[PDB]
């Protein structure tokens, strides 16, 4: 695929004991913060408790998204990780408890159990009969294997589902019962007399034998926000692909609630909880945190992680500043992890790895300059270079990155701190916060 | 050999067992205590009830919304059913403000006043505005100049039924979009195509997560027809009610014809099929569970809905893999009929209390239903277990094999401080 | 015993007929 | 095994047959005064007699108010109807924030309707329409009547059908041998299923296959159902459960929140007053509950003061954590809890005190039992020191990440070593606070 | 009918009055305030002779005296047939209407047309049906045998009325209602036959029956607007209806009153915290009273030389001058100790609960020294303290343990002064910790 | 044939309904094409099925500019978005224009 900012970054790198490695899954450092996010890790993997509130704070350029993607990665198949930022509440057709109250219910899976029933063999005569203006449709199917043979009754489904990737009496198909889905595998009579209207070069496969019809079990892992809106109204299932779900009534929530607890207790489905992570927390307002402190408190909480990089500011709704920008219920009852900034060989070693990642290859001297304006500047910017020194390189036709290479690339990009300098030398040039501009160069 | 059973309960038994606790206002301690000892026991005897089956307190039926209705009821070679659906709820509405505000008459100027802004103020009329007709002709590309004044005064929905895609002329100002032509190629498209797959994401998507075997969660409360209005002493005003209610171009829509009538009609009459009525515009549901609001009592719920039957239909198998002869026992009657009636739906061979020599001579029989000499007995079950030694000792003394009782007892209730 | 299968009614309707060397298409 | 969720340790108020609150019990420790206060309240909702009576719970933040809020809600059972709701909720971009209150407070009164049901039933054994003479007319329909049968246990009947009805039999997509089920109250029909008096084992559409019902085809049948207002308002403002064509396109279109006017409820109460005199009906009323009320504005709160006034009204319980504050949508007006003065007149208020170490301590006791967790007598002395110097709540979540670092050393017991492991991983407010205030860059 | 279980107002069954508009000193549920109890019955019969249109009425005073008493007392003694709709100063401020069109529907809601009619209606006992039908149904004849308790007939029907007579199964015994005009009948119930139960009908069996309706404006504004029908009325969405239906509606009303078939009932609009409107509000208020088609304006406010919305300044009332320049203004005044003891024992009368003299003595000094309301509230809520320990009527100990539960305004206040660090101030700084 | 479509458009044809018989669509294809909040279930399920029928040998894709300009008018709510909506796989180039110097952002006012 494409190469992203946490492309490299495949799990915690944690011990049986949850003690972390130095170097291991792409995450180099950052000890307590890993050894915490394990210990968060183990809380989501347990499924016993619901509504935790977890807070990554640190300055800038740390690793709070790096551990969210880690929890994510370490997180496993089937398990919901919900990723939202601060400013998707703010809608102008959902309230913003109704947008909340929909990204909790989006982190809790229900593992629902089915027992189906699959057929395969060889389409041996099939009969339709239709109406004359087409709406209505039976019909029958005569399908056989190698030992058995049995004549079945087909509906307006069957009908559909056999008319598009049309079978023609001879060819093998497998159907599923429970998911409604015919499936061809292939032809094995080789019809002589065949009027090509079409260019099928179809499979030769073979007969199968034994059975017909075979049971199985199957496993799906459904929301229950999906469920919420399959139950919401008549076309429900489109509402969950077009977004057109506005504000859920409440007595929808209770019965989908009830019914859940239910299919629980007859063992048909389980409850598996998982991760919402809310990152830029400090973009909510206040009646946000309100709700969300009396939505920790529900059964069907999921584990709430926020990633604030904010000092004491101001309280986004109200006049008063707070620490982390949230107010002091929230801060309550949330447990707090406080990310550190890094040394000269942990900025070597994420520019080794990130360089690793892109295919790109350093020498030494290079991996000393990058490592010597990754501590003065900025890491996000000495990892930014590195394609652009990889395409001037490329440039002159070898492949391997020099001193030359991202010297030009520090001389033709810009950092932030010379861009301040270059601006406040030329305040003329630019417009002011005043409007003021001189345009003429005399 | 003496083995107690614990199982936790139910939601619904939770449910009522709360009810019942709140019911009498905070004196469990004294229904533990007299309870525990043996007025009050018609007080214990609801939560015993409770404790044994659901059923007993309330038994359950259909669950359908409530019906907001007030329609033809019996008061108790055919019979007739006729719709009669109304509401309780009536708006009463004096004959004068119908007929002079509503209806034509000599005194008023409806008709009139609607021709004037309908017909000859129309801008789309061609007897007086030939030149906007024709450019909006070249503009669309409808084949007719009288299309917009037909479009124009008809209303959304009969616009939407009648709706027939016919030739436009080439030569005009109306394109196709990408998104259109992208639509148009996949219409009857089969798999394994590329485009199809890329724009057949949500059918996808429907077989993938098992979607037509899964169940209705959320059904309605309450369900109202529309609020009839009333005008007495008229008959128009109920023929213009009728017809806007039962409207018969979008019922016959919402709907679909027979089939031996389409037959009838196209060959026996001769019929065309493009002047057939437009039918089957209803919208499908996702399942057949989705079509109704009307759930009927399953015997899967029944069994779970009692945590002692469901351990008791647990153990059953155990023992009739091991081919044992099981006792049965019980306090009440009405216990006795459920499980008579549980039993004849699983089709287990039981016989219920000239019948003690039948049950020693035929081993085929499995499970005997008794209440508070059978030597043939191997396991004795205590559904509603007592721990009075007087009526335990004679009931294990009518019990050369291995003799094991089994005690069916429930987690958090008065048994399990008995 | 064995139970009777479901009676099968289609009066009125056309016809599909799918076999190994001939479909046909019956109308009216 | 279960799930808990800073609740559900907490059984009811705890209370004598005198009223006198014991002092742990119910999984309540302390709170004795509001414990009593609010069982008093209790006593007033279920004598089912007055209208539009408001309290407010005033305390600090973690002291027991959204606890003595459930336990309300569990003395008074299943049975009587509990609406809790967040101040936030209120404002609604579908409707105006005065008609979502006033839901709320139509949503919180129930009613026990005993209703008569007629059901014709049973497996179909014909179905044959009769045409009509001219279909192409313009007017009226192209069938004129469906003969149904219908076969049940000890039982056969023969149904003639209108129109309307048998468009619901075939939008159910019904079939010669189906078992069927018609309610003559609204016309809606459910297609139970495919009997099983034919073979089973030939279908390919996942069918349930159910018995010949009992009884005659012909039903009269008791249906108790538990309903409330709100559900009558919406279910007569947004009308569907008719087959006419309104209804039957009313479930199609989008649900939208609308204004429902006062002649509409107007209209439901006659009818739930005409059912309660004929002996069907029974009005059960309940408990709103707003926590945070603080969020609310000064509208909102004008209009509690006249929704209370109402005679259909409920107990109202709202909560709150607010000292000597200003009023949201005013600039200068400054009121105890953040309630307006006006609103205030008309409530009674119930105080509710902080803690002490011992309190706290058990407190832990009861979350570490119900948690399934086991904590050493040091342990549990360190933690309820930490509860008293940073706050309770952070002593309580504390717990499970101790659980966590107790089983990775294979261990069940909680020990102090655990404790302090914990404390270094996870930091409380105060430190927090202390290293933001001591930082480079807005750490 | 008419549900309902104990409100505030419910003891106050209209203005204490006598032939000479004169306040009684209890009367009705009324006690104290004898001016405004005048002035009030003085605007009852303006409102009753119905002569002047458009004329509003401030009532102002200290919070917790008579207000929403005296607006209960007008609404109860003008009685029903007479429009009365009470309207809150924040129900206006709406997502789907204006300001101006939500105070129009307001203003025309309680203005009411007066209609008489006449229809003849059969009502009686069903004593036999016979109906007879073809093979194919095609057509049916029938005979009803209908009686009342002094007379029998029997009727020959037609096809459709035995169609009518089908749908709805009626069988013998049932009393049955017919319209002939509309083909419309309602089973009344069953008779006294037991072998819901109603009388049979007494006298002629055709009867003509003068039916009395009374229309507001606003519904036949909202049914001659074609934009949408008759259910707007009850599910609320009527969406800014044009104002050239209005005069016609007016002038419609004006021509069926010049006839003689119709004739103007007007009523009384009372808006409650008069002052939580806007300056664009008042505005339109100024213009919207100078109508024929316009109702009595009775405005209630507490609120004295505060900010006006919308403005940024302060006026008396709330109100701007222009608007109290328009107005004449009642003044309700403090209560004193006997009248105090009088509302209580009227509230305690009404809620069924039995006191004792010391008790009331108790209730009315606290009463005196925090507020009528919560003297009111606590004389509900002692009641159950009282049931608590099995007697009937409550004593002193009830009310001080009611006391010393339930707080009141001061020592709330008193206790949140006392102890500030522990709630949370407008610069959100709180301390939940008890140590340090 | 090569037919060359962006992602919104695969994204916009995927999330309406198909060609249908129901009242609902042709009630909606008369009616103001109203845009609507697309999930980002839609979005994974197109970029799954892209990427399947791109390892596949059949597509192509080809990442493309955006570019935005004077982002001084963009608020700080939809700056937070670009920071979430950089951090994506399927993501192009984006270039942005300005020609302010020290300027407070807009929907701060200290900054
Ligand atoms: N410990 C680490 N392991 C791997 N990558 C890291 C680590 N720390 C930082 N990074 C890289 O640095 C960048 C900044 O990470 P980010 O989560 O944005 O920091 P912050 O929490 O300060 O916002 C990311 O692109 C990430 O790839
Ligand atoms: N009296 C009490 N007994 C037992 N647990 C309590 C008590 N008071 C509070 N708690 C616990 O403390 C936590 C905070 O209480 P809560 O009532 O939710 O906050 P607040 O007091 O601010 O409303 C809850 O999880 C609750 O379980
Ligand atoms: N003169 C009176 N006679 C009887 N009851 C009264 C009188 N004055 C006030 N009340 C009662 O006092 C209570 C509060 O007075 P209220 O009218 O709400 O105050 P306001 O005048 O501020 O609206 C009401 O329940 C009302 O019935």
């Amino acid at each position: 695929s494409l190469i992203a900012a946490h492309s490299h970054i495949t799990g915690l790198g944690l011990d049986e004991n949850l003690q972390p490695r130095p170097t291991s899954e792409g995450m180099v450092g950052q000890l307590q913060a890993r050894r915490a996010a394990g210990v968060i890790l183990k809380m989501v993997q347990n499924g016993t408790i619901a509504g935790r509130a977890v807070l990554v704070a640190g300055p800038p350029s740390t690793g709070k998204t790096a551990l969210a993607m880690g929890v994510s990665q370490s997180l496993g198949k089937d398990v919901p990780f919900t990723a939202i930022a601060g400013s998707e509440i703010f809608s102008l057709e959902l309230s913003k408890t109704e947008a909340l109250t929909q990204a909790f219910r989006k982190s809790i899976g229900i593992k629902i159990k089915e027992e189906t029933e699959l057929i395969e063999g060889e389409v041996v005569e099939i009969q339709i009969d239709r109406s004359i203006t087409g709406g209505h449709k039976q019909g029958k199917l005569t399908i056989k294997t190698t030992d058995m043979e049995t004549i079945y009754e087909l509906g307006n489904k069957m009908i559909d589902g056999l008319t598009k990737e049309k079978v023609l009496a001879g060819d093998v198909i497998s159907i599923d019962k429970a998911s409604g889905k015919i499936t061809k595998l292939g032809r094995s009579f080789a019809r002589s007399r065949d009027y090509d209207a079409m260019g099928a070069d179809t499979r030769f496969v073979q007969c199968p034998e034994g059975e017909l019809q075979k049971r199985k079990t199957v496993v799906h892992t459904v929301s229950l926000h999906e469920i919420d809106v399959i139950n919401s109204r008549t076309q429900g299932f489109l509402a969950l692909f077009t977004g057109d779900t506005g504000e859920i009534r409440s007595e929808v929530r209770d019965q989908i609630n009830t019914k859940v607890a239910e299919w629980k207790e007859e063992g048909k489905a389980e409850i598996v909880p998982g991760v919402l992570f809310i990152d830029e927390v400090h973009m909510l307002d206040i009646e946000c945190f309100s709700f969300i402190n009396r939505a920790l408190e529900d059964e069907f909480a999921p584990i709430v992680m926020m990633a604030t990089n904010r000092g004491v500011s101001k309280t986004r709704g109200t006049n008063y500043k707070s620490p982390h920008g949230l107010p002091l219920d929230l801060l309550d009852r949330s447990i707090i992890i406080t990310t550190k900034s890094y040394n000269e060989q942990e900025i070597k070693t994420i520019l080794s790895i990130r360089a690793q990642e892109e295919e790109v290859e350093l020498s030494s001297d290079a991996l000393d300059l990058l490592t010597k304006t990754g501590v003065e500047t900025s890491l996000r910017y000495s990892s930014n270079l590195i394609s652009v020194a990889q395409q001037i390189a490329m440039k002159r036709k070898n492949n391997t990155v020099e001193v030359e290479d991202v010297k030009r690339a520090y001389l033709l990009f810009l950092d932030s701190a010379r861009s301040v300098k270059y601006v406040q030398e030329n305040e003329s040039q630019y417009i002011d916060d005043q409007g003021n501009v001189q345009i003429s160069i005399a | 050999i003496e083995i107690d059973v614990l199982c936790d309960l139910t939601q619904r038994q939770a449910k009522l067992y709360q009810v019942l606790k709140s019911q009498i206002s905070t004196n469990y301690d004294a229904i533990e205590n007299a309870a525990t000892n043996d007025n009050l026991i018609n007080a214990v005897m609801q939560f015993r009830k409770v404790c044994n089956h659901p059923d007993l307190f309330e038994r359950a039926d259909v669950d359908s919304p409530f019906s907001f209705t007030t329609f033809g009821k019996t008061t108790s070679k055919f019979t007739d059913l006729i719709y009669s659906s109304r509401n309780p709820i009536k708006y009463s509405l004096p004959r004068l403000i119908y007929e002079d505000l509503i209806l034509p008459n000599y005194n008023n100027d409806v008709d009139i006043a609607n021709k004037l802004k309908n017909v000859k103020f129309n801008i789309f009329n061609p007897s007086t505005n030939y030149e906007l007709c024709l450019f909006l002709s070249k503009l669309t590309g409808e084949p007719s100049l009288n299309e917009f004044f037909r479009v124009s005064t008809t209303p959304l929905l009969k616009r939407v039924i009648e709706r027939t895609n016919g030739p436009k002329n080439t030569d005009s100002l109306s394109f196709k979009t990408i998104t259109q032509e992208l639509l148009e190629v996949t219409r009857n498209a089969p798999s394994e195509g590329v485009m199809a797959s890329l724009l057949n994401v949500e059918k996808h998507a429907y077989e993938r997560e098992y979607l037509n075997c899964i169940q209705r969660g959320y059904h309605p409360n309450v369900s109202a027809p529309p609020v009839t209005i009333e005008v007495l002493g008229s008959s128009h005003v109920t023929n213009s009610i009728n017809n806007e209610l039962f409207d018969p171009l979008i019922s016959q829509a919402l709907s679909d014809i027979p089939a031996i009538t389409q037959y009838n009609m196209h060959v026996k009459k001769g019929i065309p099929v493009e002047d057939f009525p437009k039918t089957g515009l209803f919208p499908e549901p996702l399942n057949k569970n989705f079509s109704s609001n009307i759930s009927m009592p399953s015997m899967d719920r029944f069994i779970t809905e009692s945590a002692k039957l469901r351990k008791l239909d647990e153990l059953l198998v155990k023992l009739k893999s091991e081919g044992h002869r099981v006792l049965i026992y019980f306090q009440m009657t009405k216990m006795m009929d459920l499980m008579e009636e549980y039993l004849t739906y699983r089709q287990y061979n039981h016989i219920r209390l000239d019948l003690v020599h039948d049950w020693q001579t035929n081993p085929e029989i499995f499970v005997f239903l008794l209440s508070t000499n059978l030597t043939a007995a191997d396991t004795v079950i205590f559904y509603d277990s007592d721990w009075n030694p007087t009526i335990d000792s004679q009931a294990m003394d009518r019990a050369t094999r291995q003799v094991t009782v089994y005690r069916l007892l429930v987690r958090g209730t008065i048994e399990e401080r008995m | 015993f064995v139970k009777p299968r479901r009676p099968y009614n289609s009066e009125g309707m056309t016809r599909i007929l799918r076999r190994y060397e001939e479909d046909l298409f019956c109308t009216f | 095994v279960t799930r808990t969720a800073a609740h559900t340790h907490i059984k009811g108020l705890g209370l004598d047959e005198s009223g006198v609150a014991k002092r742990v019990e119910g999984g309540f420790v302390g709170q004795i005064e509001a414990r009593e206060a609010c069982g008093v309240i209790v006593d007033l909702i279920k004598a089912k007699k007055m209208s539009g009576r408001a309290i407010l719970l005033a305390g600090g933040p973690s002291t027991g108010k959204t606890a003595l809020a459930l336990a309300i809600s569990q003395e008074l059972g299943p049975k009587v109807p509990f609406c809790p709701l967040v101040g936030s909720e209120l404002y609604s971009v579908e409707v105006k924030k005065t008609e979502t209150l006033m839901e709320n407070f139509r949503r919180a009164i129930g009613l026990r309707i005993k209703e008569t049901k007629e059901v014709y039933e049973g497996e179909v054994t014909e179905l044959t329409p009769e045409d009509a003479e001219n279909p192409l007319g313009g007017y009226g329909k192209t069938i004129s009547h469906v003969i149904v049968g219908l076969k049940s246990a000890k039982g056969t009947k023969t149904l003639r059908l209108d129109p309307t009805i048998y468009e619901s039999i075939q939008r159910e997509k019904v079939s010669i041998g189906d078992v069927i089920y018609i309610e003559a109250n609204t016309g809606a029909v459910k297609r139970v299923g495919r009997s099983d008096a034919y073979a089973t084992e030939f279908d390919l559409e996942t069918e349930e296959y159910v018995p010949l019902p009992k009884g005659e085809v012909h039903k009269k049948k008791e249906i108790v159902q538990d309903v409330t207002l709100h559900d009558l308002d919406v279910a007569n403002a947004r009308p569907q459960g008719g087959q006419d064509v309104i209804s039957m396109m009313g479930q199609l279109l989008k649900p939208k929140k609308t204004e429902i006017t006062e002649k509409l409820r107007q209209e439901v109460n006659k009818v739930v007053a005409k059912y309660i005199d004929q002996g069907v009906a029974e009005l059960i009323p309940g408990v709103l509950f707003i926590d945070e009320v603080n969020m609310l504005d000064i509208e909102i709160f004008t209009y509690l003061n006249k929704a209370l006034e109402s005679n259909i009204a409920p107990v109202v319980v709202l909560a709150s954590n607010r000292g000597m504050t200003t009023v949201r949508g005013t600039e200068d007006v400054i009121s105890p809890h953040g309630v307006p003065p006006d609103l205030i007149d008309r409530l009674l208020i119930v105080r509710t005190l902080p803690y002490d170490k011992d309190e706290i301590r058990t407190i832990i006791e009861r979350r570490a039992t119900v948690e399934r967790l086991q904590v050493e007598s040091s342990a549990l002395d360190l933690l309820a020191t930490m509860g008293t110097e940073t706050s309770l709540r952070y002593a309580l979540q504390l717990l499970a990440p101790c659980g966590i670092l107790a089983q990775t050393s294979n261990r069940k017991e909680i020990v102090v070593n655990d404790v302090n492991e914990a404390k270094l991983l996870f930091l409380d407010a105060k430190r927090s606070t202390k290293i933001l205030e001591t930082s480079a860059n807005y750490l």
